[PDB]
RNA sequence: GACGGAGCCAGCGAGACCUUGGCCGAGAGGUCUUGGAAACUCCGUCGUGCUGGGGAUAGAGCAUUGUAAUUAUUGCUCUUCAACGAGGAAUUCCUAGUAAGCGCAAGUCAUCAGCUUGCGUUGAUUACGUCCCUGCCCUUUGUACACACCG
């Protein structure tokens, strides 16, 4: 059983560098992990924390469900992270999302997908959850549109693509339910809203949350494998950092 | 693609499939001579199957699964080393 | 050396093993 | 065949005017028009 | 393949999205769910009967599905694999729940007592091994290394008693008054056995 | 537009830094 | 007739004391109490008060909250010892649970020479109502026999965990004189109080 | 006096209120009579109730 | 055959720690009565009279188990928790334990350090493990 | 040579080498007396196994037990569990295979832990 | 003195209005960017 | 449960300073040399008394770290001995190694400085059934290849 892991993940590694060169090549479609069940089978996800979090961080990893549609909690009481992984992709699960919190303020969000990768991470800033609005009510949990602004990179596309494929495909076209994540200097806001097609316009409608979302960290491999080979790393004590962007 | 298949195909290609050949790659056996005389002797199990035959060519779902049959006396070598051999399991 | 650690396939065989 | 002999662990065997008889039948007292269900007619 | 045995017409196919290979096959006692096992995949298709669509797949498995059966009365599915393991899975009803049984070594065949109480499994080893479906407890266990006959094959350089290359039974069934097991496998023996007390009541050449 | 957005039901005190801002474009 | 199934004295190098052998001979709580005979007074109560299965120690590892039902497979004990620790502070510590039970066991037979495993299962088919309500005001129904030892494992337990709250009785004492009273059926137990008061309120919204 | 009665079959689509479900019970003393009756806990077949009451007949709680 | 771990831990160190105050050759210092064994704890051992022929019983039995053993391996030995520190034991009293046992000749000073289990100490631990069989 | 055997026992980290020898019944754990075992309120878990399948088996043998790791309960697991492999393999080896047919029997009966390791791998309940 | 790193934005109303209008647009025309079934 | 004794069981982790050991002091803490875990178990004291729970404030000393000031800083000893006796209206979360208790290690580009993460240890009750209430959705061209059921 750990002899097909280990040469899967040879095999997802040439992979990657075969399509790295392609890209190149065409340089001078849907990547190759979700290409396989790009629009064929619906996703799974499986939304968890940190060790005995917070209060408000099982709040917000509730919130984060209600975000996907195929969500599903999983309290990480003891779990080890080899254990984590390995219990996820035997139940089938496609992506896993971590989160964390400082004081009960959510902090970070990696999103990883299996069975082999990749593995992206989220610092979180500006987070403004549900339960803090009052009498604020109940989501509608239909298919949501979706929107992308200004990713326009090739790494803007690549973080789309990843969380392009956490919703289910084939939304309604009166789906009342639309989620957008508008890149604005790499600082990704995501909100949720629901609308009205009136006679002369559209009037949308919060229902939250607000969270401003950065990516930093891009591995080939699973959130487990720190060995993996990273993609994309976010260099911060660059001089150009100052004014630097990149989706 | 139907393209490549004019130039991947290749004698090199059937022979890395070979037995013996997947059992040195996999460092079970130190050489493909070795690897023979151990498939021969009957000390090499594919899943289920014991394979005396060192022409025998495994298929891509299947070499996962080569290994020692479990009463192989090579297999007891190899858990006393490291001090692991269990005797319940009879390996 | 610790990917090397990771994939040990724990049943490798050699002819030193016997000493 | 051939290289499924190479990668059988296991015995494959090979692969095989005047009217004809056939002799495998796909039953012989059964009527063609009993076959067709009362929405296909 | 569904096959109509009325008007001998193949009146539905099944297939998977990536054409997985199967080598084991399940129906509901009701006739209307069906679920396949394959070598290459791990997971276990369910489809519905009626409509010829993907229902869900059964996931859990670490190891290639060898054998699946649905439990006559219960309508229980039990699932057996070369991951050491077995998996029983209440499809039906509002929640669905999976129960492993981790077993001594691989699991080759799967045969379910028409009770649909108990589960009799036979591995590597060469053990029927009878598990107790409600409470996932052994019940049972026979010994089949003994009994079964091998023959030197011609070109073996090594003697039949040092063979190991069969002896373990790769199919198993349940008598239907439920006190006797035929196994059989890769071998020169077909050996009837008795689950109630756990001998062998004859063995065939 | 003013009545649907609770973060601008009502939010809790604290979660918005607005007037802190505009003082400063003021400033 | 005799059948005999040793022919050598069997003496270990290492010493065992003979109480361990007499364990031998038969299989008993703590090694002092045996559950030959014991048996659910109620018929209602049996398969659901699992008593057949001998144990030395309560502590068994087992797995119960798998499905709906392993519950009623599990040792009586078993579950007085898992209710016994709450509080939170209490939390996690079954040994706890076992001594305090041990001692509980112990007090019950100085007190009273019948089997202490007798009592407490008198008292758990004693203290399981037949009957409550549910609300709608309240309509009467009946209560079935998982539900009934819950309760009586609850009831008992959190009664004698009050009992000894703040008391000078230590939380064994009370939880055996919580037991014995409960077999008696004496009113004096907590939970035979709260067992009456739910079927009389059954009785009054019928 | 207190009647016990065992569990025949666990009615579906009741849709009695939530924790009460209704079931079919035959009477030890009697096989033949069968009373329908409201429970509270968990139940299956084969389960025998005390049914202190013996006359009453279960109506839908909703 | 008998040996110090055949017998229970507490079964020994309480019978050779009375042989000790029956024997009356442990020196003792002056400032047992005054003294907590470690700033963890908040009131003196409340055993008096024989608690440090109960702590040379307890360290002889530990230089019995591990063949080397020093002052500061009995002063964390002896530790505890008090945010937690874990303060180790009090350095004062193991020394003159140590140096208590080898004035009787239970002990006597190591190799590259410590203190062994001097044989005549070893037979004599092994007596009192007799005697507490016996 | 002395015929001699080896099995391991595991539970969660607490991991257990059981050496079964011919002997006159000295069975030790890290080399002290299985009476001596910690906690002994526990202790008898120990012997469950000793007290299953009777002692003469013992009084042909001998068995040496080292536990490392995990704490104290899984030290206990692992031991007892670790030592009923050690009886059964000891007996397919140097005695016939029907005394370990029994032997099996009865450990399986009473619990099955005692020869199989209980590695409660996580499962979402959760489909998906 | 420098910074080393971007200041991190402030969600101000026009940078709200800004962004709820862009939404009314796309929504306007129909335009998202949603996965479709292949 | 508080306290005294004695018994002891882990897994993460490596960019002079750490150290095994001897000698001093009740402790903190000093000096001379070599190499580079708790929770928890047993036996004991105490005892329903804001008590041997609680250690806030305060007083007197014994030391460390810098620095050049009689400056703070971090520990140890004794005495002093407060609020707190289970928490309203309301409210949030939660189904198996899960809730919960326990300690340890690293700060590996975002965030974190008794805060963050990771690691290991003990370890449960109850439910695992329902659309009855609430909320969110799907259908009301079988379209669906036989049988059956439906219209």
């Amino acid at each position: 059983m750990l002899r097909r892991q280990a040469r899967e993940r040879r095999e997802y590694l040439y992979r990657k560098a075969q399509e790295l060169q392609d890209s190149q090549l065409q340089q001078k479609q849907v990547d190759d992990e979700y290409a396989a069940t790009s629009g064929i089978m619906d996703p799974r996800i499986i939304v968890t924390t940190s060790r005995d979090p917070s209060t408000r961080l099982s709040q917000f990893a509730k919130e984060i469900k209600l975000l996907f549609p195929n969500a599903v909690r999983l309290n990480r009481g003891n779990y080890v992270m080899p254990n984590l992984v390995d219990a996820c992709k035997k139940s089938g699960t496609t992506d896993l999302v971590v989160l964390h919190e400082h004081r009960g303020v959510p902090t970070s969000l990696t999103i990883s997908h299996f069975p082999h990768g990749p593995t992206a991470q989220f610092s979180l800033h500006n987070v403004v959850m549900r339960h803090d609005i009052i009498n604020a009510g109940n989501q509608s949990e239909v298919n949501p549109h979706l929107i992308f602004d200004n990713f326009t990179t090739a790494l803007g596309k690549r973080v789309v693509c990843i969380l392009k494929h956490l919703f289910n495909a084939g939304p309604k076209k009166d789906s009342e339910r639309v989620i957008t994540f508008a890149n604005r200097g790499d600082f990704i806001s995501v909100r949720q809203h629901v609308y009205v097609r009136t006679r002369e316009g559209v009037e949308i409608a919060e229902v939250g949350p607000r969270f401003e979302m950065r990516l930093f960290e891009l591995r080939l491999g699973t959130l487990e494998n720190k060995d993996a080979d990273v993609e994309w790393q976010l260099r911060r004590f660059i001089r150009t950092a100052n004014k630097k962007d990149y989706l | 693609k139907i393209s490549d298949l004019e130039n991947k195909v290749t004698v090199s290609a059937i022979c890395r499939r070979r037995l013996p050949v997947i059992m040195h790659r996999l460092k079970m056996a130190e050489t493909i001579q070795d690897a023979v005389k151990f498939i021969e002797q009957g000390h090499v199990r594919v899943g289920p199957n014991l394979i005396n035959d060192p022409a025998y060519l495994v298929t891509r779902n299947m070499e996962d699964y080569v290994t020692w049959v479990d009463n192989s006396k090579i297999k007891k070598t190899l858990l006393r080393y490291r001090n692991q051999i269990d005797d319940f399991d009879f390996s | 050396l610790r990917e090397k650690a990771k994939e040990r396939n724990p049943d490798e065989y050699y002819h030193a093993m016997h000493s | 065949y051939k290289l499924d002999v190479l990668s059988s662990v296991h015995f494959v065997p090979k692969p095989a005017e005047t009217p004809t008889i056939s002799m495998e039948d796909a039953p012989l007292y059964m009527s063609n028009a009993s076959s067709l269900a009362p929405q296909e007619i | 393949r569904a096959w109509d045995l009325i008007r001998y017409r193949n009146f539905r196919t099944f297939t998977g999205t990536e054409r997985i290979q199967f080598n084991c096959l399940a129906v509901d006692p009701s006739g209307e769910v069906v679920c396949a096992g394959s070598l290459d995949n791990f997971d276990i298709h369910v489809w519905s009967v009626q409509t010829g669509q993907l229902l869900d797949a059964l996931s859990g498995h670490e190891g290639p599905v060898s054998c699946l059966s649905f439990s006559q009365e219960n309508s229980v599915l039990a699932s057996a694999s070369w991951d050491k393991t077995i998996r029983i899975w209440s499809i039906f009803g509002r929640s669905q729940q999976v129960e492993p049984i981790e077993v001594y070594s691989d699991v080759l065949a799967l045969s379910m007592r028409p009770d649909g109480k108990e589960v009799a499994v036979s591995t590597l080893k060469g053990q029927i091994s009878i598990f107790n479906i409600e409470d996932a407890k052994q019940v049972g266990n026979i010994d089949c290394r003994k009994d079964i006959i091998s023959g030197r094959f011609n070109q073996d350089r090594f003697t039949a008693k040092n063979s190991e290359r069969s002896k373990f039974f790769t199919t198993i069934h349940y008598s239907f008054d439920g006190m006797a097991i035929v196994a059989g496998g890769n071998n020169n023996s077909i050996c009837l056995y008795d689950v109630p007390n756990e001998v062998l009541l004859k063995r065939f050449i | 537009r003013e009545e649907f957005n609770p973060f601008e039901a009502v939010g809790k005190p604290g979660i918005s830094k607005q007037i802190g801002e505009e003082q400063r474009k003021r400033a | 007739f005799e059948v005999v199934e040793e022919f050598t004295p069997v003496v270990l190098a290492t010493p065992i004391p003979e109480e361990v052998q007499q364990a031998q001979t038969e299989i008993k709580l703590f090694n002092k109490w045996s559950f030959e005979e014991v048996e659910v007074k109620d018929a209602s109560l049996v398969d659901y008060v699992q008593v057949r299965q001998p144990i030395f120690v309560a502590h068994t590892a087992g797995r119960y909250a798998n499905k709906r039902f392993r519950k009623a497979q599990c040792p009586i004990i078993e579950r007085l010892t898992n209710s016994l620790m709450m509080n939170g502070r209490n939390n996690g510590k079954k040994l706890k649970a076992v001594r305090i039970i041990k001692h509980t066991l112990d007090i019950i037979n100085v007190l009273t020479d019948q089997n202490p495993i007798q009592v407490v299962v008198d008292a758990i088919t004693n203290t399981g109502p037949r009957e409550d309500t549910t609300r709608v005001r309240r309509q009467a129904v009946d209560v079935s026999p998982l539900r009934r030892v819950n309760q009586a494992i609850a009831l008992l337990t959190i009664g004698a965990r009050e009992a000894a709250f703040r008391n000078i009785k230590t939380i064994a004492e009370t939880l055996a004189e919580e037991l014995i009273n409960a077999a008696k059926g004496s009113s004096t137990s907590y939970a035979i109080k709260k067992k009456d008061e739910l079927e009389r309120v059954a009785k009054s919204n019928r | 006096p207190v009647t016990l009665a065992k569990v025949i079959k666990v009615l579906g689509r009741t849709g009695s209120r939530g924790g009460v479900t209704q079931v079919r019970v035959e009477f030890l003393e009697d096989t033949s009579r069968t009373i329908v009756r409201n429970v509270k806990g968990p139940v299956r077949e084969n389960d025998i109730l005390v049914l202190m009451e013996s006359e009453r007949e279960a109506r839908r709680l909703r | 055959g008998v040996s110090v771990r055949d017998v229970a831990a507490q079964d020994f160190i309480n019978a050779y720690a009375s042989f000790l105050q029956r024997q009356g050759k442990l020196e003792v210092p002056g400032y047992v009565d005054i003294v907590k064994t470690s700033s963890g704890n908040e009131m003196p051992p409340q055993d008096a009279e024989g608690w440090f022929y109960k702590r040379a019983a307890s360290v002889a039995r530990h230089i019995y188990m591990r063949k080397q053993v020093g002052v500061g391996k009995l002063n964390k030995l002896y530790g505890g928790a008090k945010p937690y520190k874990h303060i180790d034991a009090s350095g004062s009293i193991n020394r003159k334990v140590l140096q208590a046992l080898e004035k009787i000749g239970i002990v006597e000073i190591s190799p590259k350090g410590g203190r062994r289990i001097s044989e005549n100490g070893q037979r004599d631990l092994d007596r009192i493990a007799a005697q507490t069989l016996e | 040579a002395v015929p001699s055997v080896q099995t391991f026992g595991k539970k969660k980290s607490a991991t257990a080498v059981a050496h079964v020898k011919a002997g006159k019944g000295l069975i030790k754990v890290n080399g002290s007396p299985i009476t001596l075992v910690e906690p002994e309120i526990l202790r008898f878990k120990v012997y469950e196994p000793l007290l299953l399948v009777g002692l003469d088996k013992f009084s042909n043998i001998d068995i040496r037990v080292r536990v490392t790791g995990g704490g104290h309960v899984s030290q206990v697991y692992a031991i007892r569990q670790a030592i009923a492999k050690g009886l059964v393999a000891y007996h397919q080896k140097y005695v016939d295979e029907q005394s370990k047919n029994e032997l099996k029997k009865a450990f399986t009966s009473y619990d099955r832990t005692l020869l199989i390791a209980d590695s409660r791998r996580p499962e979402p309940k959760k489909f998906g | 003195f420098d910074r080393t790193a971007k200041p991190v934005p402030v969600i101000t109303s026009e940078v709200t209005e800004s962004l709820e209008d862009m939404i009314r647009r796309r929504i306007q025309d129909s335009n998202f960017d949603d996965l479709q079934r292949r």
